[PDB]
């Protein structure tokens, strides 16, 4: 493995040759965003145990949430009407997803299965093949879904045949999260090997690997233009990585916040990076300048999940306290 | 608007269903089984299905058939590996080839038990070298049901073989996801949970189990004479005990009732006649060849931990349905008294 | 075997075209600036344009 040193070094030196200035340098002159003060506009009541995941529909109105109460609930956020409640075979749920079409949702967890439900409500496919927990899943369309697993792999599935079309191998620790590129050609994963990986969906190869300072990555999200992404980790730090410059640009952290991060998302413009914390709050960061701009303090237990609507109008938080809140 | 009104009604119907499910959920008690591999967790679950559930029909039994074949292959593969590890010679020259055949079986793809494989298994099992290796099983990892299945290989290989209830109780059911087995008893739903198959990072899912009703920790009494060479010759019981201590000191299990099952009491009775406890735990001051003194000592050692928490302890033989009937009747009463 | 596999993987990761951080940063800043007006979380919209404040829903 002499050749594998020569290449590891080559990568380091190449990245350093690109590091001609820092993001903060570049953004030093722009105005701060000022104090971001969002208010709770909705409280979604009905889960009877910890919420582990949520995902907005593409209409910026319906959303699905998943709880250890053994239910998926689909809510109309505008009215708070419940539209569906789906009883799960396995209550040990870690993820859910809303298909872009609105026609299906998915979920799974310690059952190691990604279950698909047809909303137009019975289980329509159980995608079996992972050998560890299902941590995250996202539909590309009604026919394909990508998953991440505790087994250290991600996979692309053909929903009709129930087979893994592509298996994405390379992580050496449990994969906790994934995020699809806006155009679906690439996705990123974050794992307990403290790395984030960029994958080509159709070729099935890892294109680029990013390190997060030896802390587990629990959450990951693309920047809106698809040329960067952010991670949230156990070490209380969010990080921004650029794909074309192939390296970290910024960290977001305060010495007096020491708890884990569960969830990250950008606002529609990318200017704000929102993250959910074990200390029961969401912190809102200035993605360009790294200053903390604001806090969402509305939960009595961990914020386990969050999502920003496609129209940018709201953020949802989900919590171990059994509630979701909608903010803006 | 009519459509708006109908969506409101649909929401309220869902609220009704969620209320009803919530009422039912409050009649559920989660019993989390913990303990090292081979301690008896999966056997205990199967006994709950026999005692308080649907039991095992003939059709159910047929679903375990290939798993019994797989247990035979796994057991013989472990002995073949130990012949190498321990440098024990085979008596019979054909057994080089028989061992190679068995060594290369892909266990997960086994669906049949064809004659050449059965013959290889039997010829290996009767080899005096394999019998030496079996006699030295203290020194490696071999299923406590290996001898059972290998003794009964002819029955298992017979055309039309249908697993017995004992065969089902002893067989390894492979899974790397969560095991949940719920059963109804006196208007309560007991949800038995077993995470022993999972091979992922426990740190990322242990909080799924905050404030479970009860922890049921299993320790194999028969491991008292086994050590972990890689862990500075840590006694296997000491490792089980350290795991137990981590569990009973975990902040989110402080409200959980803790049940300790010191299992494999039958195997302790067998082993104590020839393997002396004082050789492994020199503080032991009881007589040799005395199972009662041994198990009492192991219990006291196990709960000697440094909380005013009560540990509800029982000796068990998890393969004995009558025994588990008796012990679980007392356990159920403990759990219900504490939770009602 | 797995070593050869890692060397190929590292070969693949190394042989990519990289841009200056200065350019990558400029590009991110420009995107934010171009879309600031459309971001309701950054620049709050009128109550009458906010579905979560409109009386017609809740
Ligand atoms: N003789 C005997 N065998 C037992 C006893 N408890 C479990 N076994 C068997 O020992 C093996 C390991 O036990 P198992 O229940 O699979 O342990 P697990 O790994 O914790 O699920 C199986 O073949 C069990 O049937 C017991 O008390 N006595």
């Amino acid at each position: 493995r002499q050749e594998a040193e020569q290449l590891k070094n080559q990568i380091r030196d190449a990245r350093k040759a690109c590091a001609d200035a820092t993001l903060s340098q570049i953004t030093n002159n722009i105005d701060p965003v000022g104090r971001i003060q969002m208010r709770t506009r909705r409280t979604l009541r009905g889960h009877l145990a910890k919420i582990y995941a949520m995902h907005w529909g593409t209409d910026s109105r319906l959303l699905v949430s998943a709880s250890q109460d053994g239910k998926l609930i689909i809510w109309d956020s505008y009215t708070t009407n419940k539209v569906h409640a789906i009883p799960l075979r396995s209550s040990w749920v870690m993820t859910c997803a809303y298909a872009p079409s609105g026609n299906y949702v998915a979920c799974g967890g310690l059952d190691n299965i990604c279950s698909i439900y047809n909303l137009k409500v019975r289980v329509s496919r159980e995608l079996a093949g992972h050998t560890g927990y299902l941590s995250c899943c996202r539909f590309l369309d009604d026919n394909q879904i990508v998953t991440s697993s505790g087994d250290t792999t991600c996979a692309l599935w053909d929903i009709e045949t129930g087979q893994q079309t592509t298996t994405f191998t390379g992580h050496t620790g449990d994969v906790m999260s994934l995020s699809l590129a806006p155009d679906t050609r690439l996705f990123v994963s974050g794992a307990c090997d403290a790395s984030a990986k960029l994958w080509d969906v159709r070729e099935g190869m890892c294109r680029q690997t990013f390190t997060g300072h030896e802390s587990d990555i629990n959450a990951i999200c693309f920047f809106p233009n698809g040329n960067a992404f952010a991670t949230g980790s156990d070490d209380a730090t969010c990080r921004l990585f650029d794909l074309r410059a192939d390296q970290e640009l910024m960290t977001y952290s305060h010495d007096n916040i020491i708890c884990g991060i569960t969830s990250v998302s950008f606002s529609k413009s990318g200017r704000l990076l929102l993250a959910g914390y074990d200390d029961f709050n969401c912190n809102v960061w200035d993605a360009l300048k790294a200053d903390r701009a604001g806090v969402l303090a509305g939960h009595d237990n961990r914020v386990s999940c969050l999502g920003v609507t496609d129209d940018g109008m709201a953020v949802a938080t989900g919590s171990w306290d059994s509630f979701l809140k909608i903010w803006n | 608007s009519a459509e708006d009104k109908a969506a409101v009604e649909r929401s309220k119907m869902i609220d009704r269903n969620l209320r009803e499910d919530g009422e039912k959920a409050r009649r559920e008690l989660k019993l989390l089984l913990l303990g090292t591999g081979e301690s008896g967790k999966s056997t205990f679950i199967k006994q709950m299905r026999i005692i308080h559930g649907a039991g095992y029909s003939e059709e159910d039994k047929r679903g375990f058939t290939k798993l019994v074949y797989q247990n035979i292959f796994t057991a013989m593969q472990a002995m073949i590996r130990a012949m190498e590890t321990l440098k024990i010679l085979y008596k019979y020259e054909q057994n080089k080839a028989n061992a190679l055949l068995i060594r290369e079986v892909d266990v997960e793809k086994v669906t049949t038990f064809e004659h050449q494989y059965v013959s290889a298994i039997k010829t290996l099992w009767e080899d005096p070298g394999i019998q030496e290796c079996y006699d030295r099983r203290r020194e490696y990892q071999l299923s406590d049901s290996a001898k059972y299945y290998l003794t009964d290989v002819d029955r298992i290989a017979t055309l039309g073989y249908l697993p017995t209830q004992q065969d089902v109780l002893r067989v390894r059911v492979p899974t790397t996801g969560i095991i949940e087995y719920p059963f109804d008893l006196e208007n309560i739903i007991f949800r038995m949970v077993d995470v022993g198959g999972q091979r992922s990072e426990r740190r990322k899912w242990i909080h799924c189990f905050e404030n479970v009703t009860s922890i049921m920790f299993l320790v194999a009494l028969s491991e008292y004479d086994q050590v972990l060479v890689e862990s500075d010759n840590e006694n296997r019981m000491e490792e089980s005990k350290a795991l137990f201590r981590t569990i009973i000191t975990y902040p989110w299990f402080q409200n959980s009732s803790v049940i300790l099952f010191l299992n494999k009491k039958d195997l302790l009775e067998d082993k104590i006649l020839y393997s002396h406890l004082v050789d492994y735990f020199p503080e032991f001051d009881g007589p040799q060849r005395d199972a009662q003194a041994a198990r009492e000592f192991i219990l006291k050692m196990f709960v000697d931990l440094n909380s005013d928490k009560i540990i509800y302890s029982h000796f068990t033989c998890a393969t004995d349905t009558e025994n588990i009937r008796f012990v679980f009747a007392a356990v159920k009463d403990t759990i219900l008294q504490l939770n009602l | 075997a797995q070593a050869r596999k890692l060397v190929e993987q590292l070969k693949m990761e190394a042989n990519i075209d990289r841009i200056k951080v200065s350019k990558a940063a400029a590009d991110l800043m420009a995107y934010c600036e171009a879309h600031a007006k459309e971001d309701p979380l950054l620049t709050p919209v009128p109550a009458s344009e906010n579905p979560f404040r409109e009386k017609k829903f809740f």
